[PDB]
């Protein structure tokens, strides 16, 4: 779950944020979208095919950007996407600057979740309500004897994962991160790989940025979404 | 029906085949209205005013260190030991922090006190080390080790940031009141 | 060559009065020579950095 | 149970802004090209008004 | 010759593949191929053989019997009538390199006892 | 696509140990043809003899290493560092690992006797 | 009509909760029928490839295939280009350490089928000598990814065309994914004075790495669990 | 249209009065848009350290896990009843095939079972001849679908698709970015 419930007035502080938002996202558009030199900058410029996307390893906007309408919120909900209202922008060609039309309308559809879950916000526990799994609460910690031995055991030993293996992906704002782990029973995962979707743009980078100037090769990397901490792990 | 390598969900939405582009001869707009937009450049001086209404706001600046940016009770700041009401030390060296710390940033000694006490000889946290994610102030039993929510505490030299026993016990006695106060807002959510 | 173009008309902006429309009518044959050489150059297009790689447009075409 | 939760309102907050907002503003294009051409006419029987007059005080000097 | 995928004229909604000017004829023609590679070089007991002939008579059916693409698509559906030129394409060009890998048989590397053993 | 880099070899395992030996050969021929070159993307201080006899340092440690598997790794992986030296990939300091007698004397007391080791806690 | 006047938020009458209510329910239990989809999926992929596929395993929704090595370019050409698979997507390759297995590694490859909606895993073995078939030919992604494999485990891809270190420094040795690699390897760097250079020098550590595994459970912790296997998976029983 | 524009002053930044919001009003491109500055009064007041709900927070539980009196853990102990990982080789599915299966048998009973089950558990039949041995029932019901066709690539939760066209649409009609529901 989450370490720490919500404090007392944070759902109000998040919508007086949300009422405004709207408007810094126009003025943003208002200095781009239409811009003359925007376009020049922006379209054609990096143009991926959707076999291609596909064939690379390219996801989120870097995929729906060349017209493919895949996007793991809708296609393998996780935690809570099924019971919001959004949409999915997909763009047509495959350029950098319907990739720059994707995120600034996946703005716009974050702002529509983010209301939701303030209107919607449930009450209950946040965090899985077994205590061989979590931490349980510092006064049962402090009264309560099984629940100090846990608290001791899970900070000192860690919980044991049953034996196996996964890989879990979600829709990162970056594209499609995924884990897999496998676990031999122990509390210490035996192997953890991190696809990071910055490694594959990257590594897409010399089929997509042949035949251009290197300026064009600037706002490539730019409409990759780059951040290397992802890139080398 | 009966689907052969597909699915009604791999089937394509309606209207999924998009319109033909419009060629020039099928346009609404006279070419002398484009030729003005095209010459007197409207969306750029949009653009400007955008831009030129920003210069009578109010800008966001702040000045610090006269002014100070928002801090909550659950900030990790620097860290302190702290001690009971009667003033003896919290911490009972259960080593639960130096067993808990991802970054490996504490090291612990311990022996039986000359009055019998279970307390630590030594508590040192490497500062270079630690990645201030508060775990060691989740797991103490006693609520010895916290973070403050100091975070001006920079030095000259790194052999400064090698924090002992001393320095932290000093840090929790500077400190107290501040640490009463996000105590206070937070003890209910932990 | 423009340059020069251009600075050959000094004289004429310095003398339009006294040539008044003989030289106007002289210095017009004159832009409109150079206007050619301009449309040379544009129809040509000689000033434009031609990108050599360009996506491939055949049709895949399969032998059965 | 659950006291002293952040819950939302009994009603729900009222609706945020989320569409894009970037009304059109502005004369047609056309009145922007007619302003110009006035403009630009004045200023030229301005200046060639000017230019005439400086001729005769030319002739006089 | 067949006309599997054109790279320009009318995009269609994905980038890189344009609108097909006679689809219909090219999928029979691509099925009728890979009909009759199955039955010249792959062995009627085979599971493969079997399970591509069946899909590709379904589909072949279905490209018959309907003239207009919108419907053949939400019959066939899997995309696009371009995309599912695209399949047929590349399903024949996979029972062509079937017929030289031979599938069918009995397989050649065995794995060690201790090759897939995990800790459960 | 993804096009190779300059100097780029496909991987391919040797069925033969002589096909192996002839490629080994190849690839012994363009490092010491890419020594000087090396000696002017480097800054090394000695000479372009050195770097070739240090070169064939490097081949002469593997002469008789039997298994084909093993020639065939140790084939590829020496021409992984040919490449990253030629490319100019390496800066200096990781080149100037191969050299490490080339750094002048460490100190008085290279202990070689079990006396000297044992009085240096070494023995 | 000003933000002056504009309602205080803050005293709204909020939503107040008795009880809250929340059953108790296994999450494996929502597989169950996908479960038995991929089995019999996976049965005819054994059905069509008995010269290929070593084995199956099927576990909630992830469904892996186990094959030898000079096996991984059919399959794989299978598995991108049949018309009720069509794995497009090369979501990654990466490679697992089992020491105490003649063959050393486990090669994993994850496929993403867009037009389906589905996954797929693959697996494969190799060891330190003996290389894999790269896949490079089949997807462009893979290129990156069987680098990666080689550069932190020692992994070979036959025909791959351009097979260097992408991780590690340069003339980096060691591999530093194996599990007899130390967790700080043999080196570390500074910069030297009298040879104005970084210089690289046997590790030292001014704090030894302190090992907490040692406090590792006495007592198994998990138990065998249940099986989630499809009545028309199991062999039946005699009467 | 939810999510269209709605006015300043239901937007919790400052903004202007007076005479000057009559001039901004004449000035402004969008009359209708924030300024972005919040209201000093109301955003983040009172302070997250002397919030009342405090000393009110209890730790959040639900029902029935929370009970005192009907629930053992061993009940609700799922991590311990994780699903296992079937691994099915060549063997196990040849005897599928020729044995049938626990849900539709195909084995006779006694020692005629057993031994079936131990002759194929040995290597005596191959996957290959299990292969060819099934009957056109089992091949269609048990390998292929029973109209003969092959089973797709499964999905968990299929998503179909939607297009939304017009005023509902994200961006205008000329744009190249469609909206997918
Ligand atoms: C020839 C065709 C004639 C047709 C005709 O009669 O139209 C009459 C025309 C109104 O008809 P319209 O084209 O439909 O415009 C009405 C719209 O509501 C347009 O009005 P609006 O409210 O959308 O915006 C008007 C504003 C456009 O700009 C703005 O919206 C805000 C600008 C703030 C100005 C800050 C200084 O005007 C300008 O500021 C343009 C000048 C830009 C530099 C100053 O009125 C005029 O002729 C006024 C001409 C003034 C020329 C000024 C250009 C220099
Ligand atoms: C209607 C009849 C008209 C009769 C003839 C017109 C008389 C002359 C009119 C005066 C203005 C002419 C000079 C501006 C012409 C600009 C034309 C233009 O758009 O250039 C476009 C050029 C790309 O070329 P192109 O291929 O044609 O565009 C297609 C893109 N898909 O790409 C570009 O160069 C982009 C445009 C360049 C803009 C430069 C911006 C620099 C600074 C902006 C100045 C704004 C004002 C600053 C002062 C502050 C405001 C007070
Ligand atoms: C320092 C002092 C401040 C100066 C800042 C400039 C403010 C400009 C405001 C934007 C006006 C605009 O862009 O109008 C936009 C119009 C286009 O309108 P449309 O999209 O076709 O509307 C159609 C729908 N209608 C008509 C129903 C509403 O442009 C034009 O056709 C010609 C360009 C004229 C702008 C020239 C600017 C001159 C300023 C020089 C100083
Ligand atoms: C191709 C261009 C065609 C334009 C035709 C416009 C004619 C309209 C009639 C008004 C003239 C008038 O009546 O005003 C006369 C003016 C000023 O002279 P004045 O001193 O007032 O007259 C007294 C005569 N004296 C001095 C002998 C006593 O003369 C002009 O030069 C102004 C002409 C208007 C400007 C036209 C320029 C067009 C833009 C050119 C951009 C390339
Ligand atoms: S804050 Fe985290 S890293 Fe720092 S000492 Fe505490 S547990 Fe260790
Ligand atoms: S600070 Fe707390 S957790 Fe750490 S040794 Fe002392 S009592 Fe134990």
């Amino acid at each position: 779950g989450v370490s720490q419930d919500l404090p007392a007035g944070l759902l109000d502080d998040i919508y007086m944020w949300a009422t405004q938002f709207g408007d810094r996202l126009d003025e943003i558009e208002e200095l781009l979208t239409d811009n003359r030199i925007w376009k020049l900058r922006t379209v054609n410029i990096g143009t991926v095919t959707a076999q291609d996307a596909l064939n690379l390893g390219l996801s989120g906007p870097m995929l729906r950007g060349s017209g493919i309408p895949f996007d793991i919120r809708k296609n393998a909900p996780y935690d809570a996407y099924d019971k919001v209202d959004f949409d999915v922008p997909v763009g047509m060609n495959g350029d950098c600057y319907d990739r720059y039309l994707i995120r600034m309308a996946e703005f716009r559809q974050s702002l529509r979740i983010i209301e939701q879950c303030c209107n919607d916000m449930p009450a209950g526990a946040v965090k899985v309500e077994d205590f061989k799994i979590n931490s349980p609460p510092r006064n049962l910690m402090k009264e309560d004897m099984e629940a100090l031995i846990h608290h001791f055991l899970l900070y000192t030993k860690g919980y044991s994962v049953p034996p196996g293996e996964t890989y879990t992906a979600i829709e990162a704002p970056k594209g499609e991160m995924g884990v897999y782990v496998v676990s031999d029973g122990s509390e210490r995962p035996y192997k953890c790989k991190i696809r990071a979707p910055g490694f594959a743009h990257l590594g897409a980078f010399d089929h997509i940025a042949r035949g251009h100037f290197l300026p064009d090769a600037v706002a490539i990397i730019g409409t990759m979404d780059l951040v290397f901490g992802e890139v080398d792990r | 029906n009966i689907y052969a390598g597909g699915s009604a969900a791999a089937a394509p939405p309606a209207g999924f085949r998009i319109h033909r582009p419009a060629t020039w001869e099928e346009s609404e707009e006279g070419a002398l209205s484009k030729a003005t937009k095209y010459f007197l450049l409207a969306e750029m001086f949009r653009g400007l005013y955008v831009v030129l209404e920003q210069f009578f706001r109010a800008p966001y600046t702040i000045y610090y260190p006269f002014e100070k940016g928002p801090v909550s009770p659950r900030f990790r700041g620097e860290h302190a030991l702290r001690r009971y009401p009667s003033g003896e030390e919290r911490c009972i060296a259960c080593k639960l922090c130096e067993a808990i710390c991802p970054a490996l940033a504490i090291t612990i000694d311990a022996e039986e006190r000359i009055d019998g006490s279970r307390r630590t000889t030594k508590y040192d946290i490497d500062m270079t080390k630690c990645i201030y994610c508060g775990y060691c102030q989740e797991s103490c039993p006693v609520d010895a080790i916290v973070e403050t929510p100091n975070v001006e505490y920079a030095t000259e030299t790194r052999e400064e940031l090698l924090y002992n026993k001393e320095k932290l016990l000093a840090n929790g006695d500077k400190w107290e009141l501040e640490l009463q106060y996000a105590l206070d807002a937070d003890a209910p959510y932990r | 060559p423009f340059d020069l173009e251009i600075s050959t008309l000094l004289p004429y902006v310095m003398s339009i009065y006294l040539v008044s429309n003989y030289g106007f009518t002289i210095v017009l044959l004159f832009l409109l020579i150079l206007i050619i050489g301009f449309v040379y150059e544009i129809n040509t297009n000689a000033l434009k950095i031609n990108k050599h790689n360009k996506p491939n447009t055949d049709s895949l075409i399969y032998k059965l | 149970p659950s006291v002293g939760q952040d819950l939302p309102p009994v009603g729900g907050y009222e609706p945020v802004q989320w569409r894009r907002n970037l009304p059109a503003r502005g004369f047609r294009p056309l009145v922007y090209l007619a302003a110009l051409c006035g403009i630009c006419g004045y200023g030229f029987y301005r200046a060639l008004g000017g230019i005439q007059e400086r001729r005769e005080l030319k002739r006089e000097k | 010759s067949v006309l599997v995928q054109m790279r320009e004229g009318t995009p269609i909604g994905l980038t890189g593949i344009y609108q097909h000017p006679n689809p219909r004829p090219a999928l029979i023609a691509l099925y009728e191929a890979t009909l009759k590679e199955l039955q010249d070089k792959h062995p009627k007991d085979s599971v493969y053989r079997q399970s591509i002939e069946n899909l590709t008579a379904h589909r072949k059916q279905i490209v018959e019997d309907n003239e207009v693409s919108e419907v053949i698509e939400n019959k066939i559906g899997a995309g696009l009538i371009e995309e599912v030129v695209i399949q047929a394409h590349e399903e024949l060009e996979l029972a062509k390199k079937m017929s030289e890998w031979k599938p069918w048989e009995e397989l050649e590397e065995k794995p060690l006892e201790d090759q897939w053993v995990y800790f459960n | 696509a993804i096009i190779a880099t300059a100097f780029a070899e496909t991987v391919k395992f040797s069925g033969s140990k002589q096909e192996l030996q002839k490629r080994t050969l190849a690839l012994y021929r363009q490092f010491l043809r890419g020594a000087p070159t090396f000696a002017d993307l480097y800054e090394v201080q000695f000479s372009i003899p050195t770097i070739r006899t240090k070169i064939r340092q490097e081949f002469e440690r593997h002469r008789f290493v039997d298994d084909l598997s093993i020639q065939n790794v140790l084939y590829a992986k020496g021409h992984m560092e040919y490449q990253e030296c030629i490319n100019f990939w390496k800066q200096q300091a990781q080149f100037l690992k191969y050299f490490p007698e080339e750094d002048d004397i460490q100190g008085r007391h290279q202990p070689s006797n079990f006396v000297d080791k044992f009085l240096k806690n070494r023995a | 009509p000003s933000w002056e006047n504009i309602k205080d938020i803050r005293l709204d009458p909020k939503v107040h909760v008795d009880e809250v209510y929340e059953p108790i329910v296994n999450p494996a239990d929502r597989y169950l029928q996908h479960v038995s989809d991929l089995h019999q999926y996976a049965k005819y992929i054994m059905a069509a490839l008995p010269k290929y596929i070593q084995g199956f395993s099927v576990w909630k929704d992830e469904l892996t295939l186990h094959v030898a090595p000079s096996a991984v370019i059919p399959v794989t050409t299978f598995l991108r280009d049949n018309t009720s698979t069509q794995y497009k997507s090369i979501i990654d390759i990466t490679a697992v350490d089992y020491p105490s297995r003649e063959n050393r590694f486990e090669v994993v490859y994850n496929f993403l089928s867009v037009r389906h909606n589905s996954r797929i895993r693959l697996k494969t073995y190799a060891t330190e000598v003996t290389p894999v078939p790269s896949i490079t030919c089949l997807y462009e992604g893979a290129n990156w990814f069987e680098r990666e494999a080689y550069d932190m485990y020692g992994v070979f891809f036959e025909g791959h065309p351009d097979l260097r270190r992408i991780m590690t420094d340069y003339g980096f040795e060691g591999h530093p994914l194996r599990k007899d690699f130390p967790l700080t390897g043999y080196t570390e760097v500074r910069w030297d004075e009298e040879k104005r250079r970084v210089v690289y020098e046997p590790l030292e550590l001014t704090q030894a790495f302190r090992n907490f595994s040692a406090g590792s459970t006495a007592w198994e912790p998990v138990g065998p669990g249940r099986d989630d296997r499809p009545d028309s998976f199991k062999l039946p029983t005699p009467k | 249209l939810p999510g269209g524009p709605v006015p300043v002053f239901k937007k919790y930044t400052v903004g202007s009065k007076g005479i000057w919001e009559k001039l901004r009003v004449l000035l402004a491109i969008a009359p209708n848009r924030s300024t972005g500055n919040p209201i000093v009064p109301l955003y983040r007041v009172p302070t997250p350290g002397s919030r009342p709900e405090a000393n009110v927070y209890q730790d959040p539980s639900s029902y029935p896990t929370n009970d005192i009196a009907e629930n053992p853990y061993w009940k609700r102990d799922h991590r311990r009843a994780y699903p296992q990982t079937a691994f099915f080789d060549q063997k196990t599915v040849t005897g599928l095939l020729e044995l049938g299966s626990e849900a539709t048998p195909r084995i006779a009973d006694g020692e005629a079972g057993t031994k079936a089950l131990a002759n194929i558990a040995n290597g005596g039949v191959s996957f290959t001849q299990a292969l060819g041995k099934s009957s056109k029932d089992v091949i269609y019901g048990e390998v292929l679908t029973v109209n003969g066709l092959p089973p797709v690539a499964p999905t968990l939760a299929p998503k179909q698709w939607k297009i939304i066209e017009g005023e509902a649409a994200i961006y205008p009609k000329g744009y190249p970015c469609r909206t997918f529901h």
